[PDB]
C-alpha cells in the first residue's frame, strides 16, 4: 500500500498549501486516519513551509522559468527531479522535492492548468515509489525523517 | 545548462542547506 501512502502525504501537503494560497476549491480537511501518517504529514508541512520561506523568491519563480505547458509538464517534472537526486538523496532534498511539487500545483492552479493538480499527486507518489522507496526504507523510513528534523 | 538541470541542481543545494540546522 506504499504508493497510496505517498499519494496521501503529497495530497495532504498540496491541499494545505493551496488552501493557504487562496487557491483551494472548497475546505481543507485532512483525511489521513493512520495516526503515524498524520504525524508525518504534519511535520512535512512544517519543514516544507520553513524551507519554502527560507528560499521564497527562488520557489516563487521556479515554475515560470521552466516554461511549462500541458505537453511539457510531466517531462519537466521528471527532468528537474531526476537532476535533484542525481548527486544524492537526503531528507532535505526530499523536502525540496515536495516543496517544488507544491509550487508546480500552485502554478497549475494559477496559470490555467488546474486539472493537472491531481496529476501532481500521482507523479510524486510514483516517483517516491519507484526511485526513492529503496533509499527511504534504507534510511529507516518516516521514523528516520522525523528523527532527522527533531 | 538547461533550465531543468539548473533548477534541479538549485533544489539540491536548497535541500542540503536546509538540512544543516538540524544536525547543528
Amino acid at each position: 500500500s506504499q504508493f497510496l501512502v505517498y499519494k496521501n502525504i503529497i495530497k495532504d501537503y498540496i491541499q494545505s498549501r493551496l488552501f493557504n494560497e487562496g487557491l483551494l476549491d472548497g475546505p481543507y480537511r485532512c483525511d489521513i486516519k493512520d495516526v503515524k501518517t498524520k504525524k508525518v504529514s504534519e511535520r512535512l508541512k512544517e519543514v516544507g513551509n520553513e524551507l519554502e520561506g527560507k528560499f521564497k523568491d527562488s520557489f516563487s519563480n521556479m515554475c515560470e522559468r521552466l516554461t511549462i505547458t500541458d505537453t511539457t509538464a510531466y517531462p519537466t517534472f521528471v527532468g528537474v527531479v531526476n537532476e535533484l537526486f542525481s548527486t544524492g538523496i537526503n531528507w532535505g532534498r526530499i523536502v525540496a522535492f515536495i516543496v517544488f511539487s507544491s509550487r508546480l500545483a500552485i502554478h497549475f492552479k494559477r496559470n490555467g492548468m488546474p486539472e493537472y493538480v491531481k496529476s501532481v499527486y500521482g507523479w510524486v507518489a510514483r516517483y517516491m515509489h519507484t526511485k526513492l522507496s529503496t533509499w527511504i526504507e534504507a534510511n529507516r523510513s518516516w521514523d528516520g525523517f522525523l528523527d532527522h528534523f527533531d | 545548462s538547461s533550465p531543468t538541470s539548473e533548477i534541479g541542481r538549485h533544489l539540491a543545494q536548497l535541500g542540503d542547506s536546509y538540512s544543516v540546522r538540524f544536525q547543528n
